[PDB]
């Protein structure tokens, strides 16, 4: 149980990291984590 | 894929917006093509974003060809029924028509599709910080002075 | 396959740009005579229809989607 | 099966629209039977990915044989009924129709139903981490100096 | 880019709202194209906000040159697609038109790709406070005197 | 900027409430410039209230000249897409008109970004309290005497 | 999972800081964090 089970990660969208991927791999560089928000058909549908 | 001209996405997303097809008897007009044309190149343009964005085989005009409704564009199979979608839910607003539901529906997941093997792609792990270090169980990088990983570099 | 000439007019004297559209082709009896757009309508307008052929011209309707 | 070209799945589609079928004093003309069998192929060329998508039985026609429209696909028998119904709800934005609800529910569990199959098979799990030890009760890998579990590699 | 000019922006903008194109019967009138024009310039001023706002190649009309519709902006290729979307919805009031929604969403993604970028590289950490010591092993900043952080100066 | 008199603030207002333009084949009436004047004054004024207020580069006529329309403004290029926006929403009352949301959008917009750089300016910390020591590791002004800090003064 | 974990920080749109940035990098030189509220196409929807 303990060696092959998975470790705890957030579950994101593909879009809603559509940029800003450098951010979420640990390099600890950034004072702050950033999401979009709009969206081309829909409106605002990704949320924080 | 019979789609290989930039006229084809064209005359596909002017066929499912009902504009001009042979399900309805009526005819392109060459200057919606030229504006549809220059409408998809610019919404090409956009989600390039010159590589950080969306990565789909595409060719930009250099514009030393007059003509650009007639050259080929480097679309990947899989990509044509979004953009031919995506274009025929952008052109709606020049004329007075709106796109129907399906027709966005499709579009949202033509742009997923696009978007999701990059994304699969992208998602790499950062090397281990500068000050940690590697154990005594290594064996060979502890004999070799090389107690500390590199860093991020 | 004989075209026809459509302008609009904006003071109701001298007419604008002349549009090309065929109307006719000889052995096609089933076709839609259209212009897909006509733009805005700043004060008052109205339309013209010249036809230059040898052969019978039959036009009956002209709707407009005003909106 | 009765379906087996492209063209019968064009017709079953405009058959379940009420667009065309055999019963019917008008019907369609070519040009748009050429026109839906290009969107079939589209829609099925974006469930695929590359193999990295929706799996199913199917052949691409590889344009050296003029008409696509004629010959054989590889569907199986139990994808049949989910293939036409997709591209009948894709069609309907090319005329003035749109879809009955329960095409569109017909649509769903057809897909679902092609992927529950490939969703099964595809779930494996990963082999034991680089550095787990195999303990003292295999007592023959133990013997062969072989201690650790190889890895992912 | 065949949008190299202001008045291609301006253009453009007025064929998304339908108000007047290349096809169309009527047309607008200089005296509009000016005002427009005049309008995006002061749109384009008021993101830039000096240097602080949203940065994006842009040159402004200097006034020694008498037409400013002539003159080429130094748009990159990407924000075309945003700012006569822009330019399209800021001009709607102007007429009695309204812009439709697909227009409002495809200026909000727009202004979202245009600022994602500079915000990426904006993001940057603040150095060391001045009372922050540096410990024993770094071995030559401590070894040189110089045992404190300089501090954000 | 090409908006440099007031009288073009003037007419940039009406021409988005859509009163008078070239875009409708109205004209504008002097006496409607001068109330617009009049009103854009009084707006002016309850904004920058002594210098307690949005702080935004402008010259407050004192009469001297009659004409007051013909007269330059100060306002920075910055401003201007918000001065006539807010202007023109406040126009409207005065005829039965009344603004569409858009005009409404653009001037919160103009007014935020107006006020934004002031409140970054002015948001500073206040000093040290009177009754308050400094530590021994100062060593200079604990040598001179100067134990304590000043205060707020 | 010491070592590789991303730490502990908020999660930002683009534009809810579109200004105001040099106010989240941990100098300590304001009373207060700033964000800004109207948008020009929507009409209020960053938040506090």
């Amino acid at each position: 149980i303990v060696a092959r089970t998975p470790k705890k990660k957030p579950f994101f969208w593909p879009e809603q990291i559509a940029g800003f991927e450098h951010m979420y791999d640990g390099n600890d560089d950034y004072p702050y984590y950033l999401l979009n928000r709009t969206d081309e058909n829909s409106g605002d549908l990704p949320t924080q | 894929m019979q789609i290989k001209t930039k006229g084809d996405l064209v005359r596909a997303a002017l066929r499912k917006l009902g504009v001009a097809s042979d399900a309805t008897l009526t005819d392109v007009e060459p200057q919606s093509m030229q504006d549809a044309v220059d409408d998809l190149e610019a919404m090409m343009a956009e989600w390039y974003q010159d590589g950080k964005g969306i990565i789909t085989g595409y060719v930009f005009s250099d514009d030393e060809n007059p003509p650009a409704e007639g050259d080929d564009h480097g679309l990947r199979s899989s990509a044509v029924s979004a953009v031919f979608h995506n274009l025929a839910c952008r052109i709606a607003p020049d004329y007075a028509l709106e796109a129907t539901a399906k027709i966005i529906a499709t579009a949202k997941y033509g742009k997923e599709l696009l978007y999701k093997q990059t994304a699969i792609s992208r998602a790499k792990r950062a090397p281990y910080p500068s000050r940690m270090p590697t154990g005594s169980g290594n064996s060979f990088a502890n004999l070799n002075e090389w107690h500390y990983f590199p860093g991020e570099q | 396959a004989d075209r026809l000439f459509l302008s609009a007019t904006t003071d109701g004297i001298n007419y604008g740009r002349e549009q090309m559209i065929e109307q006719n082709e000889p052995f096609v009896y089933d076709k839609r005579v259209l212009w897909k757009r006509v733009g805005r309508i700043r004060r008052l307008i109205g339309f013209k229809l010249r036809v230059i052929t040898k052969s019978p011209v039959t036009l009956s309707g002209c709707q407009i989607r005003l909106e």
